[PDB]
């Protein structure tokens, strides 16, 4: 966060593996989130970076989430797709 | 007491805005 | 089905132990690099006016103290 | 419409008192350090602006104050501008150009990694605004996303006031909750004013709030509260703290009642001093739209016996179940522990609850103490 804006790059890998052979059985749960804050091509540099003093820069925000479940798994953890967080 | 707590808060209040 | 369960997971292994275990690692030690040079400039303060060295603790220290204020 | 009981409940807190002014730090003591005391600030609010005023008529030692003021506000203003300036260079010295970050909200464990959706409750310090935000935790959230719903502001000022002196003391509270199906707006406010002051003659206060309530999907009607209370002191005494209230409610469904179901209440409280008893009494009583409810509440102390803690609550429906209620606190220091016992007696039920506390840092003699549990639990199959 510089001047109150984000820039940069997060990576969250979540993975779930259900050692389960006791009714919950072999379950393979993979989430994968790349988000890309970028300061936005179009817009030309702003006076924070050159003069270095008080600006924030504009932001470009480039979110892909990827879920895949493989084998037997539960309705209670049964992957979705929806909510405020997900999806506005 | 229902007369009773209305005479005296009458009371106090008038008592408290004579004041 | 089930069959496939196995196979997949040397994948996973195969995204994390060979990729994620030295990136990450990679930054850890680029942090110690930058820790020490604040130690060398430490080490200027204490060179001019003639002071003592400053007695920096050991990694052992550190490490723990890691989990304290520091 | 809630019952009576619970209007009565509401009326009957206790003694009341409204808050004050305040003063700023700089001005009063004129550049020189202070200390805190009621009375004195209030007064020096007064003062100044009666002084103000003979200045304005034309006495020349209350120009002279006036203006001694205002060169201690002035100075006082300027340095903080100094200090401020400063402090946003040192940040920017510290931090280049990074914002500082704010600690995430801590739920507590679960089975989910708990380190996740950190990243999103982690944000850039805001700047020094009058608003107050918190976050609202409802009960039962989503189980794949964050359960922090809603929001809350809350702000306060003394507006009116010149110079730091004087003013009308202001809070304001809102709750907004609002998705795609429901909405829930909770607003409160609360507004003080100050009639004299010691020096100048008795301590009266009077203080207005107004609450109201909205649920849109669930209810689809609004409640409204307005309650108006006046406080002074040693009104039969020394002091004795007197105060008097009254509350309207209302349930309609905007503005005006328009029939909707009104509800009118009174209260008193007082306190007085008879003896070696210092009791204070607060009663009240309720009237909707036509049962009536009465409620009283008393805290007596002995001051013979001043480890021990006397409450006394008497409740009357329309007639005319009368529920009476005492309760007794006392605390103790064992061997290396503390013991507090709490002794609540309701006749309405014929009902005696005891509750002991206890706690022990030095050992786990109190542990040793206590194994019976062990041998009453039995497998039984
Ligand atoms: C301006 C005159 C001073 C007294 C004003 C009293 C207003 C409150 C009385 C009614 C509420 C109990």
């Amino acid at each position: 966060f510089i001047n109150g804006n984000q820039l940069g790059e997060r990576m969250l890998f979540q993975v779930d593996q259900g050692l389960n052979p006791l009714s919950g059985g072999i379950y393979n749960r993979a989430t994968a989130s790349y988000t890309k804050f970028l300061e936005a091509p179009f817009l030309p540099k702003l006076t924070t970076e050159q003069l270095w003093k008080r600006k924030a820069p504009n932001t470009v925000v480039l979110h892909a989430k990827a879920g895949n479940a493989l084998g037997d798994v539960a309705a209670y953890d049964y992957f979705s797709l929806g909510g405020p967080y997900s999806v506005r | 007491a229902a007369a009773f707590a209305a005479f005296a808060g009458f009371a106090f209040a008038a008592f408290a805005a004579a004041g | 089905f089930r069959w496939l369960l196995p196979v997949a997971i040397a994948a996973e292994v195969l995204f994390y132990r060979r990729f994620l275990h030295p990136r990450l690692d990679d930054n850890q030690r680029r942090v110690e690099r930058e820790e020490e040079r604040v130690w060398a400039l430490r080490g200027q303060q204490r060179r001019a006016l003639g002071l003592h060295r400053p007695h920096r603790p050991d990694k052992d220290a550190a490490w723990r103290l890691e989990q304290m204020y520091d | 419409l809630p019952p009576m009981t619970f209007f009565v409940e509401q009326m009957s807190e206790g003694v009341l008192k409204p808050e004050g002014w305040a003063t700023m730090e700089t001005v009063a003591g004129l550049g020189e350090e202070v200390t805190e005391d009621e009375g004195a600030e209030s007064f020096n609010h007064v003062y100044y602006r009666q002084m103000y005023e003979l200045a304005v008529a034309g006495d020349p030692w209350a120009q002279r104050e006036y203006a001694a003021m205002l060169r201690a506000y002035d100075k006082g203003c300027e340095s903080y501008r100094a200090s401020y300036e400063e402090a946003d260079v040192d940040a920017n010295v510290e931090y280049g150009v990074e914002s500082y970050v704010v600690d995430p909200i801590d739920f507590g464990p679960s089975f989910d990694p708990e380190d996740m959706y950190s990243h999103r409750h982690a944000y850039a310090e805001a700047a020094d605004a009058g608003v107050t935000v918190i976050p609202s935790q409802d009960y039962y959230g989503p189980e794949h996303d964050d359960p922090l719903n809603g929001i809350v502001f809350q702000y306060e000022a003394q507006p009116f006031s010149r110079h730091g002196w004087g003013g009308v003391p202001f809070d304001l509270t809102v709750c907004c909750e609002k998705d795609k199906t429901s909405l829930c707006l909770q607003g409160e406010t609360h507004v003080s004013l100050v009639h004299s002051v010691p020096p100048f003659g008795p301590r009266h206060i009077t203080q207005v709030t107004g609450s109201w309530e909205v649920l849109r999907p669930n209810i689809k009607d609004v409640m409204y509260q307005l309650e108006v209370d006046t406080f002074k002191d040693g009104l039969l005494g020394k002091s004795d703290h007197a105060g008097c209230g009254l509350m309207l409610a209302r349930l309609g469904e905007g503005g005006d009642p328009r029939k909707g179901p009104t509800a009118v209440g009174v209260r008193l409280q007082d306190t007085l001093r008879v003896g070696p008893f210092k009791l204070e009494a607060c009663a009240s009583k309720v009237a909707v739209q036509k049962e009536e409810g009465w409620g009283a509440r008393a805290f007596v102390g002995y001051d013979w016996l001043p480890g021990l803690g006397m409450a006394f609550d008497f409740i009357q429906e329309r007639t005319r179940l009368r529920g009476y209620g005492a309760n007794f606190t006392y605390d103790w220091e064992a061997l290396g522990a503390a013991f507090g016992m709490e002794v609540d007696y309701v006749a309405a039920s014929e009902s005696v609850f005891v509750s002991v506390n206890a706690f022990s840092g030095n050992d786990y003699r109190l542990g040793w103490l206590l194994l019976l549990p062990a041998v009453n639990y039995f497998k039984e199959t």
